[PDB]
């Protein structure tokens, strides 16, 4: 019975809204706003990059939201960072799978 | 004399991509008359010794061969084996190399352990834990490098892979990097890769920190703004 | 008559399992209420349990005066059984877990009170649940014999692993409460809708678990897989006395 | 023809709380007047044989002797001497087996490691693992107890002493253990029992559990507002 | 001023039992723990308990 306005999936806010009915009575229709929001606590300022420190601020401007920089990993978007191997004087770059769970081929 | 031959690696055909692969023989004696024929089923030989290491500090004799096969080719399990033909062996030992059709593969799912709390706390060199679970037989290479900086494989040491307790198939294995105490506290972070089959990429990287080396401060400043707005 | 198979403490694991009534309301004081103090030896062990399988008898010939009889008797030597062995699964009640952490201090004294001849074979284990198990099954004979008592061969269910025995108690419950349901027709019919509707999901979630076919419960679904002819069925046709698989369970009002 | 002999380590004393003394003959068949015997320095022939070996068929003879008496004497580095006569052989084969001094005795330092927090998650197994570490002789033997009963060897894998980059004369070692995730969230304990020379009890535990790992603050500063 | 460390030893039979202090791995001197002599469980008829204090 609820429409979610923003589902924002790299910042987590589930913003819904429903229309709760007082029953045999006349219209004294009380609004819910629901907000949900899951916080990472350990993800860090850079969503991919994994040499930043960690991200504390949780900054939510809804305003924003409402109509850069993001904290909460997506599933289908696969992410990838490249690395240096060294198998002695060479090195080769090749890429890797920071979310391999669901990255691999299905 | 020490007999032994080494399959190519997996982080060989990787990165470097060119399959070297020999069969070496120490401790013994040198005659510098040693060309290694391999058998592909046929008696040719692609290539004979080239930059063979006859220098040891006991003065024995060594042999390195280098060949280049298709990789679908060993993927099909050909029956490779090298020959000595050493002048002072009498009879050529046969040594064969060949990983069998229908080996297990599956994915490592590589985990790190932060450092034990009493070990920072007697104010020494902490240790650090790499581990790798549940990948298949095929040997693994694994180094470690700290903020994209690769480090020297000289103060880190690797554990061979042992079969996994509860499931006979697959296997583990182990890395530990010694630090300076002081390095752990600043809280630079450390990263390890692991190189191995079964992965989209078949490199995988995790990292932590101090911050995130099992702490006990969690700083959140949830800070959520314009909770009414405007929206549709 | 309810099996509460929701999860709220009935079991601590995440699957789905609905608890047998007889399991619930059991008279486990006199093994609740042990003292270790004054026990360290085998023989005022036995004494114990034989006379808590004596309560158990009496209690379920009490509650039937309010064959049938002596099923819910099987079963239940089959779940103290389990009780004993440590191998149950009703973990989250807080009543059972005193019973688990005080009979380890009866069955350490044994341990530490044993020949070399024993030692060297029950050195090595978990829990102790090994000599445990070597205890029941030189003391079983006895048991049941005290149990008995109330109102012969040794019972075979006991080895049996727990859950599939719950559905046999379900298998038997059911087919007895369906043929208890019936023997204008407006007044009887809507209960009747109500009454499928109470259990209607009670058989599809345990079906989800069925697949993969504890360490000790997989050996058993392939060696029974080996005999009986039918492998793998979601119907165990062990005395199920009755149609099964759908054919009469729902919607049979209309 | 050839007798090879190994002396017992601490890792058989330990588990078998006795010790066994072996005397092995490799490259011969079953033939008669077969002599072997474990003799005192001294000369006194301090334990015969009892029950000997069967001989194996593939020209391999055990010939097993227990010095289960001497437990110190074993430790105190004395020199033993096994006695292999046969009619072919004019002079007898002897055997001469001794504790090793000289070595150092540096002591371990065992710290046990709680599982991952992504292991956790995934909520299949965790996995304990004992980084025995520091020790100068290469022989430690590692066994988990729950609730006061050792586990059997076949959940726990112990690898070999792998030798210290940072020092030459110390060592290390590792070993792990499958534990059910449902068995630890109930919150037991596991213990990492290590055998060695060096330590002064020859024995030391640790713990871990559920409770060994947790945060301290959870300082939060919900700061929601309405103007920008 | 001064704290003192317990360790409540309890249920054992045989009488005879060792207690002693280590600390980083290197024991204590014996002038600072004092041990209590075996004496018998009131509430069990045949296992002893005893003490020991650290300050
Ligand atoms: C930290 O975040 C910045 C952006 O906020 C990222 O920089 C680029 O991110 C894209 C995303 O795929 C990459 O393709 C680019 O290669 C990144 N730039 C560079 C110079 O590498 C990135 O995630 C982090 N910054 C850096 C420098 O890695
Ligand atoms: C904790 O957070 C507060 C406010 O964000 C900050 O002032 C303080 O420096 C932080 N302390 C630590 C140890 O992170
Ligand atoms: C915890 O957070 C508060 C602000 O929310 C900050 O003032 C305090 O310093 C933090 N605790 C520590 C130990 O830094």
């Amino acid at each position: 019975e609820r429409i979610v306005l923003v589902d924002n999936k790299c910042k987590c806010a589930r913003i819904t809204s429903r229309i709760i009915r007082s029953s045999e009575d006349p219209n004294e229709d009380i609004v819910e706003r629901n907000i949900r929001i899951i916080v990472p606590l350990n993800n860090r300022e850079n969503i991919s990059d994994p040499t930043s420190p960690l991200r504390t601020r949780f900054v939510y401007h809804l305003s924003d939201l409402c109509k850069e920089t993001c904290y909460t990993y997506d599933r289908n978007k696969c992410y990838t960072a490249v690395v240096p191997l060294v198998y002695g004087g060479e090195t080769k770059m090749v890429e890797t799978a920071l979310t391999p769970d669901a990255c691999y081929p299905d | 004399i020490r007999v032994f031959a080494i399959p190519p690696s997996f982080a060989s055909i990787f990165l470097t991509k060119s399959t070297k692969l020999t069969c070496l023989v120490t401790d013994l004696t040198t005659y510098d008359s040693v060309t290694i024929s391999w058998t592909r089923q046929n008696g040719e030989a692609v290539k004979t010794h080239t930059n063979i290491s006859e220098s040891h500090p006991n003065a024995t004799f060594s042999a390195v061969g280098e060949a280049s096969i298709c990789e679908d080719d060993w993927n099909s399990g050909e029956r490779f084996t090298c020959t000595v033909t050493h002048t002072d062996l009498p009879s050529p030992l046969k040594q064969t190399i060949s990983r069998p059709k229908g080996v297990a593969l599956h994915r490592p799912d590589v985990y790190l352990l932060p450092p034990a709390r009493e070990q920072l706390n007697l104010r020494e060199s902490a240790t650090i834990t790499c581990l790798v679970t549940g990948f298949s037989p095929a040997d693994v290479f694994v180094q470690w490098m700290q903020r994209g900086q690769p480090l020297s494989p000289e103060k880190y040491v690797t554990s061979a892979p042992m079969p996994e307790p509860q499931a006979p198939g697959r296997y583990f294995a182990h890395s530990i990097l010694t630090v300076s105490e002081e390095e752990w506290n600043t809280g630079e972070t450390y990263t390890c890769v692991v190189a191995h089959e079964a992965l989209p990429n078949r490199v995988t990287e995790r990292t932590v920190d101090k911050s995130t080396g099992k702490p006990t401060l969690y700083n959140v400043s949830l800070v959520m703004s314009d909770t009414a707005g405007t929206c549709y | 008559d309810e099996w509460d198979c929701n999860k709220g403490t009935n079991k601590l694991y995440e699957n789905d399992i609905c608890l047998p009534p007889r399991r619930k309301h059991m008279c486990t004081k006199q093994l609740e209420n042990i003292s270790t103090a004054s026990i360290t030896t085998t023989d005022d062990l036995l004494k114990e349990v034989l006379i808590t399988a004596v309560n158990e008898g009496k209690r379920l010939k009490q509650q039937w005066e309010k064959h049938f009889l002596c099923d819910a008797m099987k079963y239940s030597f089959a779940d103290l059984a389990d009780i004993i062995r440590g191998t149950d699964i009703w973990k989250g009640n807080r009543e059972q877990q005193k019973i688990q952490e005080r009979l380890v201090k009866i069955f350490r004294n044994i341990y530490d009170n044993l020949e070399k001849d024993e030692y060297e074979k029950y050195k090595y284990g978990t829990k102790y649940q090994n000599l445990r198990s070597a205890w029941w099954d030189a003391h079983r004979k006895k048991i049941w014999n005290a149990m008995t008592c109330s109102a012969k061969e040794p019972p075979v269910y006991d080895y049996v692993p727990q859950i599939l025995r719950w559905i046999t108690e379900w298998s038997e419950h059911f087919c007895e409460l369906q043929e208890k349901n019936y023997y204008t027709c407006k007044t009887k019919c809507e209960e009747y809708s109500k009454f499928i509707k109470k259990w209607n999901s009670q058989y599809i979630n345990l079906e989800k678990k069925f697949k993969e076919l504890d360490e000790n419960l997989i050996q058993f679904l392939q060696n029974v897989k080996s005999e009986c002819n039918e492998p793998n069925t979601v119907d165990k046709y062990l005395m199920y006395t009755s149609d099964c698989r759908r054919v009469k369970f729902s919607n049979t009002i209309d």
